[PDB]
């Protein structure tokens, strides 16, 4: 898990070095946006269901032929389509992490390493949850500085699948 | 190696939800005292020889067979030494404090230390004193009031208290 | 458990040796002047105590930070057990010089007492400090050369025994080193 | 298994057969050496 | 002393002549009057038998006054006698209250018993009786089974039996029982692996995993590894043991694999040049070379050969080689 | 690693003597068989991507615990590891038909496999109701009659199944 | 301990299914064969005084060194443990065949024996070819080929049972391996 | 690794004092075997194959499991793991015998036999006989004045013989 405090940490480790003014600049920047990124976590806490269903809609406006065809790897079903709604609900749950701990530690961890493992296995696109991501990205509501926290780790999201 | 907040979020995602509204707020709190953290460290930083200096001194002026001919930490090869297990918790404690759990201490420090002590005949029990004569020499500093604004910073230095109880307990 | 008596016939028993008269002329040495062993366990098991009664007293002397604060002798039950801790290796000593081997301070002291005072963190400079201390102090018996006291003996060199239990003494810190 | 061949005074004659698979002894004609090593002194 | 095979005994040097030479049972069905120097002696072979070579003073053995004169006549010894040392303060400050509920559990064993139990189903049936029934059916739940009226009838003292196959205990039980007997020198205080403060067996009683079986007394058997899971599940770490199991490419690449356990090294030792590098003697981040020691490794019959070199050249002891 | 042919090599050399003629007309047996031996392994490892996906879609439908959050094969690192391990049993049984003994199966793969899953937590008893998945879409698999001439290879399909439920019982 | 009757409840347990059809047909065919390893075990355990015959004074013509005194058969306490040690390993499979299943051979013996042995000093390439000279032993009896004894049975063909008993044996010897 | 004149200065720091006079004569006995150790090395150091062939010579012969189908040392690396395991206990104790201890003995050989033997299953039996059968080979080799005065050698026959029987109660 990288964060901005066990990063430097570890440039402190590697030299054998108390923490310094330089240390201590890594983490008073994470305190003074830590204030902008905790609402938009709080925010796209509270509006998950508006946004986890509203991002699978518009994947089956854009990809129609996924509720259409038959086979286990598409929406087409009644299970086919509550397994695409755990999912974005599991891009959307490792993007509010990361506003917490202000890095891409939890997405790294738990999302983004063993990845194209699955995708090439189980027939799914990665490009299905790029339109599920450009969604939540220009329909969260929010604003400012806020908006600027949410737009930098949903795009990471969609550089890993990209 | 995680932190305060990785370890809040580790607890959520293998529960499989969101975090709750108590705890944004119990993280909120968390950066609202973290010029208080950020003062407390750098008391202990510049001041990081010291103490460490002043503890072996106290220490080694109470405890007299260690200095002895033929003692544990005699020798000038065995002296070094000594002083770098007293400067290296004195880090580890340091880099457990600003990241507000210690778990980072534990692992890349204490996992084991008393084993690794087991097998150099070490008398583990003085050491446990040298963490108790540098624990009240760091809170006597990270209660020092100069040069800074005067608040109420009680529950941090029982927390920097308990990073080096908790080093002070798995050494013997 | 191993005796000189039978010291030779765990070796023995490697070339299935039937003993002719050879290398029993030992034996028959061990015989010979076994009494100066005899006359010395007599001279070690009625002056046992006030062994130990200087041995950590000798230590305490130059080694005097282990009844501080921070020590291992501080309290009545730190420093007790401490006594019984130096009586008991002098008496693991004399068994084996009326035996004649090495067996008894190895197959139940030293199979495992290295592991016992580190996990203690009984001080192995101190805790052979004073088993130096009671080197010199287990000779002058055998030798009757102390400042004190005379034991009747009759005059001859037992020095062959006067050193082995200084090659007792040896390897008890063998591992305690 | 085949006859061992036309024996000339060699000592070692190749046992022969053997049991439930088997086979190989080493024959000094009757007695059947085969690695016991006579030739053992050292030099002391 | 060491060997195996040195005078046709395997298990004398192992830590247990006096623990197989003597019996101690008592030969009169009441202490008789008069002579006080031999059931005394039946006494202080209880009082380090039943507290495993603990200290006992005088100045405790006579606050626990009246429960050896009671068996003298009115109790049994070894179901009564010291069930009554099992109920005293001195007792209950060594084996009771100063750790866990397993490790009281798991040191009564070798204490009342002289097994190890295995598993955690023999671990089942007697923390059933603490939580529902107190403490003194916890300690009488030993005292009336099958697992005690059998071994010793009610007159011997008892002993230590888990090496043999008539106590049925497991091939395990056999390798936790050298982790608990450390010769005839030790305590359950003056031993390594666990002191008072502390559990014995916490994992390995618990999933029967067998060890490495050491000798007492051996060169570098001041060696034991400390305990960290791996894995992401239960978020462990790693680093800190060499696998149990070598398994894979590298398990027959180099002929069949072993398990090695070193005891530790130091700074003077790493050269070849017998001394130390005299300088700053360290690296700027100011840990070992082996930044902490009593480390194993896993390594092929293949490559046994520099690795005997690389740890014997370095300062490094060997408790054993177990091939996995 | 052994093939049936280096068997009765170590199962003579330690006995001495050389090979005895009434072994090796079974031996000349099993290269009458050794044309229906390695369409067997063509027909496995063609569809090797087609059991383990098949069977793992098949094992999550009816445990749904694993892949239920703080499951063991939650997230998407213990998901690919559940689909490499997987993958592993389906190489060393193929590897056991091609060869005429378990050997090379329990040695480099079931030696400690079941010690290495109560380690890390698994369910031992699941991955076996795994592999008899895959022991029934393998045997199945290699019954058809397409691609080769027809003809009796029961013999030789229930070596197939021999090793299935061989690391049907190293597991739990 | 484990059934194959047990085996496939817990089968059944984690997936939370009922007990189908689909499993049930190995288990009924297994009744009907019960008399077969019913015939199979009683001749294993009647002759079990030959097997432990040719256990031990079998593999001691093809390594002598342990007779030789120094060896590891040398003393009559190792003459006789080693005439015991075999008796019991044959007793644990007699159990594990009926029930199936090889766990109960796991934790009883096979899980910790091989940790005890480097301890109790016993080589294990001596063990396996004791272990396998009781393999070939035991795989005669149950066919009804062996040499000086003929046994009573029935008439069939208990290969599929023959290798389950050859099944075993190799895991006996891969246990001290 | 510490040597003989090491011990007396290990006894010198662990007890803590300077120097006695009677410790510095005790090294003279040293020097009155120390041109006597130095052509000690010379019977033994040029004698390097002819030791440990003249003893392998007869150590299969009395015991012939060794060279047994299914016998220890059967294949060529294996019987060339002998006498790379012969020569090292001599020439550890050739190490030794210029030392005038046995602590580098101790070191690099010996702690780490029993139970490597015992992992392998080579036997403790055997291995002390290829002590015993270059015992008497080098009591016998070291014993004469072949290129060196005559006089008193009665001590080090007694110490490099002191050495092997110390390997051999290091092995059984
Ligand atoms: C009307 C009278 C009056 C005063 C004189 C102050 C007196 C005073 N100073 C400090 C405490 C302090 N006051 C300052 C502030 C400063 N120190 C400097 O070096 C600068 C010149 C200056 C502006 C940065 C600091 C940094 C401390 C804490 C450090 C210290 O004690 O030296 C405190 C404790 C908490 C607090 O700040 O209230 C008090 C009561 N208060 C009063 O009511
Ligand atoms: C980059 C490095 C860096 C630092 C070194 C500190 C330095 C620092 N501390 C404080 C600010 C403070 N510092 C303290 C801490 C203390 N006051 C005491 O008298 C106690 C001795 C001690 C408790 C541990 C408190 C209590 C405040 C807030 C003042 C107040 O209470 O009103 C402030 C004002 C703005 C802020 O709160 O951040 C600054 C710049 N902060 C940093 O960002
Ligand atoms: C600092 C405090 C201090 C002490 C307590 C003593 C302790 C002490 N005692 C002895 C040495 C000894 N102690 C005894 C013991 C006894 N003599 C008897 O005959 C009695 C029966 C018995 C109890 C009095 C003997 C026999 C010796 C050896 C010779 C002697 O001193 O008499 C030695 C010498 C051992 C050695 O050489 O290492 C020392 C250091 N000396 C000290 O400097
Ligand atoms: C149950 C008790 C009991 C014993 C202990 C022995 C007692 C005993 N000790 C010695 C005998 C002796 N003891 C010594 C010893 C010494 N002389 C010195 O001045 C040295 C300081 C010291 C050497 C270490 C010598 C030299 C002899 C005579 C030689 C011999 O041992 O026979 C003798 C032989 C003398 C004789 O024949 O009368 C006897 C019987 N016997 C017993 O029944
Ligand atoms: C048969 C072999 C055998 C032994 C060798 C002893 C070994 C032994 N020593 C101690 C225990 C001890 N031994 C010492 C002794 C010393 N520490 C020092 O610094 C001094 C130099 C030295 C005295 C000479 C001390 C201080 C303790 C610890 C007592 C405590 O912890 O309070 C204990 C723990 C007992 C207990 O506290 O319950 C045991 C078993 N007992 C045996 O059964
Ligand atoms: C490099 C890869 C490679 C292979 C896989 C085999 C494939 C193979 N099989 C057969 C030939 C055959 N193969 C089968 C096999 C089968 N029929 C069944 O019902 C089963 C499903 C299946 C066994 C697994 C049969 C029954 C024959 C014809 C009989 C015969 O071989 O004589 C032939 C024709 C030559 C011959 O008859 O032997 C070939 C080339 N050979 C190869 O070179
Ligand atoms: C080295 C010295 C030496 C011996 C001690 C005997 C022992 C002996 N018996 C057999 C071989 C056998 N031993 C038995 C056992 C028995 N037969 C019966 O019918 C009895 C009831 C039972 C008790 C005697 C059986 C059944 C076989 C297989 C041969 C057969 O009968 O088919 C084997 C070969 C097994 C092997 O090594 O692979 C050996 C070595 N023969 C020797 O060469
Ligand atoms: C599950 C079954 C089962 C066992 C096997 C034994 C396991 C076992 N075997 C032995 C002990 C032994 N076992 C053997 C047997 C052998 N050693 C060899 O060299 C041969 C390869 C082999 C004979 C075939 C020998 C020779 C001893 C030594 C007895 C001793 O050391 O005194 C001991 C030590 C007994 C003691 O110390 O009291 C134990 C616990 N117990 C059991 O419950
Ligand atoms: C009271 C004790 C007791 C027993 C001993 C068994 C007795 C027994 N054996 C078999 C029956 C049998 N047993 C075998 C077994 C064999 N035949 C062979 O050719 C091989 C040598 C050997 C093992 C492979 C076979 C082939 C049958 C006949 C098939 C069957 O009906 O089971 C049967 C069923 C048919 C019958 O009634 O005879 C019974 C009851 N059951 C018992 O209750
Ligand atoms: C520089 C390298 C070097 C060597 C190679 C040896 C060789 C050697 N040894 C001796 C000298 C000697 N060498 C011996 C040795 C022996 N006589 C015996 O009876 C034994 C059988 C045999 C041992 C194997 C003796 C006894 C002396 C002293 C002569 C004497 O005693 O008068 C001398 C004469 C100088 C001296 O006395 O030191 C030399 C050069 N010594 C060295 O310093
Ligand atoms: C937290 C990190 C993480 C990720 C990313 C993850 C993905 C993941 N998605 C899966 C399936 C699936 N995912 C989908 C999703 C879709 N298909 C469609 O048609 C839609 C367009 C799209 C939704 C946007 C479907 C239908 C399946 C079922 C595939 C099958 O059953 O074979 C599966 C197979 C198991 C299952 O859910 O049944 C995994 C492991 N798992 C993880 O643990
Ligand atoms: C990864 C971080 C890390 C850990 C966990 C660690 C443990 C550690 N402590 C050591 C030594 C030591 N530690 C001490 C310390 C003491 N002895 C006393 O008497 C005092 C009570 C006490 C401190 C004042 C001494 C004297 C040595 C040297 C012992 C020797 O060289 O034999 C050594 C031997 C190598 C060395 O010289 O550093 C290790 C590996 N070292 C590390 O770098
Ligand atoms: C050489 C051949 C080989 C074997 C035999 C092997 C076993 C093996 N399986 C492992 C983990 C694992 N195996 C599984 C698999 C499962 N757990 C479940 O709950 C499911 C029932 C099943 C998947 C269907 C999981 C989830 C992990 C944990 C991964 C981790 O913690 O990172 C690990 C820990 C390292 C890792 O892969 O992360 C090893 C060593 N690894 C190998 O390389
Ligand atoms: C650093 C110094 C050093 C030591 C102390 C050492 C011991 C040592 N001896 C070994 C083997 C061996 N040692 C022997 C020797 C014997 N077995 C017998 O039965 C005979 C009685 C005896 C003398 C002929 C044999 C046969 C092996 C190979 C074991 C095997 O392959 O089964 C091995 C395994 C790797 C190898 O084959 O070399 C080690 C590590 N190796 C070293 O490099």
């Amino acid at each position: 898990m990288k964060t901005p405090i066990t990063e430097a940490i570890a440039t402190a480790d590697n030299q054998g070095r108390f923490l310094s003014n330089t240390e201590l600049q890594a983490v008073n920047g994470r305190y003074q946006r830590a204030t902008a990124s905790l609402t938009a976590a709080k925010a796209l806490t509270g509006s998950a269901q508006r946004l986890i269903t509203g991002a699978a809609q518009a994947v089956y406006n854009k990809f129609p032929y996924t509720t259409q065809m038959p086979g286990p790897a598409y929406a087409s079903s009644a299970i086919g389509k509550a397994k695409c709604a755990r999912d974005i609900g599991y891009y959307l749950r490792m993007v509010t992490y990361c506003l917490v701990v202000g890095g891409t530690g939890p997405m790294d961890e738990y999302l983004v390493a063993g990845l194209e493992e699955i995708n090439r296995s189980f027939d799914l696109s990665p490009s299905w949850y790029i339109e599920a991501l450009q969604y939540i990205k220009n329909s969260h509501g929010l604003s400012g500085q806020v908006a600027n926290e949410a737009n930098a780790y949903i795009d990471y999201a969609i550089n890993t699948l990209s | 190696m995680l932190d305060a907040f990785a370890k809040v979020v580790a607890q959520a995602d293998a529960r499989g939800e969101f975090l709750s509204n108590t705890q944004i707020d119990a993280l909120s709190k968390m950066v609202k005292e973290g010029n208080q953290r950020l003062d407390i460290v750098n008391k202990v930083t510049s001041n990081a020889s010291a103490i460490v200096t002043n503890s072996a001194r106290a220490l080694f002026a109470e405890q007299p067979q260690l200095i002895q001919p033929g003692g544990n930490a005699y020798t000038s090869r065995r002296m070094a030494a000594c002083l770098r297990d007293m400067e290296i918790v004195l880090r580890y404690v340091s880099y457990a404090m600003i990241a507000g759990d210690s778990s980072v201490l534990d692992d890349r420090c204490l996992n084991g230390l008393r084993e690794t002590y087991q097998a150099l005949g070490t008398p583990g029990s003085s050491v446990a004193v040298a963490i108790q004569k540098m624990k009240d020499a760091s809170v006597a500093l990270a209660n020092d009031t100069t040069g800074t604004p005067i608040g109420d910073c009680s529950s941090l230095v029982a927390e920097l208290a308990g990073y080096f109880d908790r080093a002070a307990v798995s050494v013997v | 458990m191993l005796d000189a008596f039978s010291r030779v016939v765990v070796n023995s028993d490697a070339k299935a040796a039937y003993v002719g008269g050879s290398d029993l002329q030992a034996l028959k040495s061990f015989i010979a002047d076994g009494n100066k062993r005899l006359d010395a366990v007599n001279s070690i098991v009625s002056n046992a105590s006030c062994m130990v009664s200087d041995a950590v007293s000798g230590m305490i002397c130059e080694n005097p930070g282990l009844i501080s604060p921070g020590g291992n002798c501080y309290t009545n039950r730190r420093m007790a057990a401490c006594l019984r801790d130096g009586e008991i290796i002098l008496r693991y000593v004399s068994y084996a010089l009326l035996a004649g081997d090495a067996s008894v301070l190895e197959d139940r002291c030293l199979n495992g007492l290295k592991e016992t005072y580190i996990a203690l963190g009984v001080p192995t400079n101190s805790s052979i400090r004073a088993v130096s201390i009671m080197k010199a102090q287990a000779v002058a018996f055998i030798t009757n050369t102390a400042t004190e006291r005379k034991m009747s003996f009759a005059a001859g060199d037992c020095t062959s025994l006067a050193s082995e239990v200084a090659s007792y003494f040896d390897r008890v810190g063998a591992a305690i080193s | 298994p085949a006859l061992p061949f036309p024996v000339p005074k060699g000592d070692v004659t190749t046992t022969m057969v053997t049991d439930p698979t088997t086979g190989r002894l080493k024959l000094e004609f009757k007695v059947d050496g085969a690695a016991v090593s006579a030739y053992s002194d050292p030099r002391a | 002393r060491l060997g195996t095979v040195s005078g046709n005994s395997s298990l004398d040097k192992l830590g247990l002549d006096k623990f197989l030479s003597e019996s101690n049972r008592a030969y009169t069905p009441r202490a008789q009057p008069g002579f006080s120097s031999e059931y005394e002696q039946i006494i202080s072979a209880t009082y380090k038998q039943l507290f495993g070579n603990a200290y006992i003073m005088d100045s405790e053995r006579a606050e626990m006054a009246k429960q050896e004169s009671m068996f003298r006549d009115g109790q049994l010894t070894l179901k009564d006698f010291c069930r009554a040392l099992a109920k005293t303060e001195q007792y209950k400050k060594r084996f009771f209250d100063s750790r866990p509920l397993y490790g009281a559990i798991e040191l009564n064993f070798k204490n009342i018993l002289g097994r190890t139990p295995d598993g955690l189903e023999h671990y089942r049936a007697k923390s059933a009786v603490y939580d529902t029934k107190g403490y003194e059916a916890f300690v009488d739940a030993f005292f009336d089974d099958g697992e005690y009226d059998e071994v010793y009838d009610d007159y011997t003292v008892p002993f230590y039996r888990g090496y043999k196959t008539e106590a049925n205990l497991s091939m395990a039980a056999f390798t936790h029982f050298f982790r608990m007997v450390r010769g005839s020198s030790t305590s359950d205080k003056a031993n390594p692996n666990s002191m008072q403060k502390d559990i014995p067996l916490n994992y390995y009683g618990i999933t029967k995993t067998p060890l490495a079986v050491i000798a007492p007394g051996a060169a570098g058997t001041a060696y034991t590894e400390s305990f960290a899971g791996t894995g992401s599940w239960q978020s462990g770490r790693a680093g800190l043991n060499a696998a149990r199991v070598a398994l894979g490419v590298p398990a027959t690449a180099n002929g069949k694999s072993f398990r090695v356990e070193v005891t530790g090294y130091t700074q003077p030792g790493f050269g070849i040049t017998a001394g130390t590098a005299v300088g700053k003697l360290y690296k700027a981040n100011k840990l070992s070379r082996y930044p902490r020691s009593n480390k194993s490794y896993v390594v092929g019959f293949d490559e046994l050969t520099p690795l005997y070199q690389r740890i014997t050249k370095n300062g490094g002891t060997i408790a054993s080689i177990t091939p996995l």
